[PDB]
């Protein structure tokens, strides 16, 4: 927000421990984030 | 023989309207060219169009090549092939000319006609946004008409050049000017100021236009201003939960918010380098009159406070107001304004609107002034109190009851 | 401004009655002189001594203009930078061409060029790792790398440094390559042959994806863009010039074409975040353009260059082929969690 709120991709990585932290993130995108940002939640297991 | 200005004369007194951008000015002014006969005025228009530029010792040297010469772009309308994009022609720079010479060209229609009954006679003229301009040297002498045009050309020029659209998202669609419905001016400005603390100075929205009671219309940066969306979504959801509690204190807030097709932020801070680079544009033509500096801060800087003075005038006591801009803009924002005070408005340039104008019967539409309709006080044989209203006079009682129970 | 020629006659030969004058080179050299400089700009190198342009300052206005003469949207385009790569063309134009001519070209050249018969062939713009930004000035260095002349003419490569006043350090590369097609030399010989790449040390392949369907038009006029570039050239403006130069009318600017590709493949592949991802574009003009101009571009993704998308672009009016493009960009960046 202070350095631009600009496209981000947010990546997890080590394979199947990848889906938590980001569905951590992906509901907490939802909660605080309403805002309407383009934002892309990427898996290494998922979404490789 | 019109009745109108024949009551003008005698009876019931008139006020003079022009519209701002967001008029959707070109499909009006391509009709405009199509159903009219005389083209007389477009002579010497198109002329003094092309001179005024040229002497210009003021900088203008971005706009006057970006400027286009107007009887070409409409005999090339005619021809139904050619005209740009409607991104190119509602661009402040070509835009904000061709919406005044249509308000102008508006002028001379009812003008062709009636003219010796259809000349001067309103209490005032008023204007909107950038209308401001067509109001002034209309009540001046008529060698002032292009001067109009004229500041126009420098009006929508440095806006654009100082501040100009870097984006838009299909999406709601996102421009500079936002309008909000339902919502008091208090509590808009409070989510406004709510959301201005979070803001560097450079990029704060504002309110605009306060167009009735409570719909308004705040101004500024497209992006910060689609931030400020996102506040107002979340407490209308919030009081989403509250509503479905049955409860009215504890209801929903109803708003419409949905943003405007207008392309550029004006009334607003971002134009604050336009002013003076405009009015400088002036002083080097013929167009001086002391007035040029007034109308840029009002129409570049300075908000429009509009339900207040078009009903300052009306509040004056007049009757009938017209409105000559492009389509027809701000003659039915003022209509549910003013409503049932005696004001009643006829769209100029609207055919339906202009039979009433040129005929004798046809004329006299006055709104209802709901005082007419305030009860009085009736006596009878035996001498008793009768309050009269349209229920009391059907009943022949009191205008009151005992309901079902 | 005026142009003025001389010719001569001798019937003794009949098939020969006119034979116009030599020095009509040299004449005609003159008269873009007074035209494109104006003596305004002004050093006197030699086409192998460094052309310098002095300084240059970027205005939001600047910014305004160039970002609003090429402008996309119905694809869901946003333009985002403090300056677009584009806008360097600008700044390096009026002293590249400056090294069009030379006694280098009197040595080894006929002098023979035509300037109506000028061919832009290629236009490039390699960053040294800095990205242009806000008020800090400019100051340009030109420089003719070869001078060659070709089957179809003559052809100069010209190199440009573009540096940061303030700073005082080199900001990006700016690549040209201008055909006259009259000329022949023994300084550099080509006969169908030049070629340019934009390479990285550490690369990744991928497979063609589909990303974006484009639609483009040409302005109304080619006078809005002379304004802003600094190419005065009467090809796209004036109608007896173009027609002259044999010409199928008021040729679009191969430069606006170049930003105006570019513009998209800066807001789509690029994404609503384009001013630290393109790195870089090359642009190949294969097709003349005529204004009021329906334009389909197309950029696929390809491979992948030192962490760097590279993403070729096909342009079409109708069947024919208008412009291939290739452009460095960035991915969105990435956030890692662990």
């Amino acid at each position: 927000a202070a350095g631009g709120l600009g496209v981000e991709r947010f990546v997890e990585i080590g394979v199947k421990s990848a889906p938590t932290v980001a569905g951590l993130a992906t509901n907490t995108l939802k909660l605080p984030e309403y805002s309407h940002s383009t934002v892309e939640v990427l898996n290494s297991e998922r979404d490789a | 023989a019109h009745a109108l200005v024949d009551r003008l004369s005698a009876g019931e007194p008139y006020a003079v309207a022009f519209g701002g951008q967001g008029s959707a000015w070109l499909e009006t002014l391509e009709e405009l060219v199509s159903s009219a006969g005389i083209e007389s005025e477009l002579a010497t228009l198109a002329g003094e169009a092309e001179l005024l530029l040229e002497p210009v010792a003021s900088e203008l040297v971005v706009v006057r090549p970006i400027g286009f010469e107007p009887l070409q772009w409409v005999r090339a309308l005619a021809a139904e092939e050619p005209v740009p994009s409607d991104k190119q022609l509602t661009s402040a720079a070509v835009s904000v000319p061709g919406v005044l010479l249509t308000q102008i060209a508006a002028v001379r229609a009812l003008a062709r006609q009636g003219m010796d009954l259809t000349a001067t006679p309103p209490v005032a003229v008023a204007g909107h946004s950038q209308g401001v301009l067509a109001v002034q040297a209309l009540a001046a002498k008529g060698a002032k008409d292009v001067e109009l045009l004229a500041l126009a050309q420098l009006i929508g020029a440095a806006g654009t050049l100082v501040a100009r659209r870097r984006g838009i998202t299909v999406l709601g669609d996102r421009p500079p000017m936002v309008s909000v419905t339902n919502a008091d001016p208090e509590r808009i400005y409070e989510l406004l100021e709510e959301f201005s603390s979070d803001v560097r100075t450079v990029l704060p929205p504002v309110l605009s236009i306060r167009n009735g009671r409570r719909s308004v219309v705040i101004t500024g940066t497209p992006e910060q201003l689609s931030r400020f969306e996102l506040y107002c979504t979340q407490i209308a959801e919030k009081e989403e939960a509250e509503r479905k509690n049955k409860l009215r204190g504890g209801a929903v807030f109803a708003p419409v918010f949905d943003p405007v097709q207008v392309e550029v932020g004006f009334h607003t801070p971002r134009l604050s380098d336009g002013i003076e680079i405009v009015g400088r544009w002036a002083e080097t033509v013929g167009l001086d009159v002391e007035l040029a500096k007034e109308l840029t801060e009002s129409i570049l800087v300075r908000q429009v406070d509009w339900v207040d003075e078009i009903t300052e005038l009306h509040e004056a006591g007049a009757r009938w107001i017209l409105d000559l801009g492009p389509g027809d803009i701000l003659t039915r924002l003022t209509a549910p304004v003013i409503r049932g005070l005696g004001i009643g408005i006829v769209p100029a340039a609207t055919r339906g609107g202009q039979r009433n104008l040129f005929t004798v019967g046809a004329v006299p539409e006055v709104a209802r002034p709901w005082s007419s309709y305030a009860p009085t006080v009736v006596k009878l044989p035996d001498g008793s109190v009768k309050l009269e209203t349209k229920f009391t006079r059907l009943t022949g009682r009191s205008p009151i009851l005992l309901a079902g129970m | 401004i005026e142009i003025r020629f001389t010719l001569t006659d001798v019937v003794r030969s009949g098939g020969a009655p006119i034979v116009e004058v030599d020095d009509a080179a040299t004449a005609m050299r003159a008269v873009l002189a007074i035209a494109a400089g104006v003596e305004g700009p002004e050093n006197l190198p030699k086409v192998v001594d460094n052309t310098a342009t002095v300084t240059v300052d970027w205005d939001p206005e600047r910014v305004a203009d160039h970002t609003g003469v090429t402008a996309t949207f119905g694809a869901p385009l946003a333009p985002t930078l403090t300056v677009v790569p584009d806008a360097l063309v600008g700044r390096c134009w009026p002293a590249v061409f400056a090294a069009i001519g030379s006694a280098a070209t009197e040595a080894g050249f006929p002098v023979i060029e035509g300037l109506l018969s000028l061919v832009h062939l290629d236009h490039a713009a390699r960053l040294l790792a800095e990205l242009p930004k806000e008020p800090a000035e400019f100051t340009v260095t030109a420089k003719a790398s070869a001078a060659t002349d070709t089957e179809v003419g003559r052809v100069v490569p010209v190199s440009v440094e573009v540096r940061n006043a303030a700073d005082g350090a080199l900001l990006a590369t700016l690549e040209e390559r201008f055909a006259i097609r009259x000329x022949x030399x023994x300084x550099x010989x080509x006969x169908x042959x030049x070629x340019x790449x934009x390479x990285x040390x550490x690369x990744x392949x991928x497979x063609x994806x589909x990303x974006x369907x484009v639609t483009v038009g040409a302005p109304v006029d080619m006078r809005p863009f002379a304004v802003v570039s600094g190419d005065h050239n009467p090809i796209h403006t004036d109608r007896a010039a173009a027609l002259l130069a044999g010409l199928e009318g008021p040729i679009v600017h191969g430069m606006w074409l170049s930003a105006a590709a570019q513009h998209v493949v800066t807001a789509t592949d690029g994404k609503p975040v384009p001013p630290a991802k393109l790195i870089g574009w090359t642009a190949r003009f294969l097709g003349m353009v005529k204004p009021g101009d329906q334009v389909d571009f197309r950029v696929d993704r390809v491979g992948i260059d030192v962490g760097a998308e590279v993403l070729e672009v096909s342009a079409r009016i109708g069947s024919e082929l208008v412009m291939a493009a290739t452009a460095r960009l960035a991915a969105p960046k990435t956030v890692y969690a662990f």
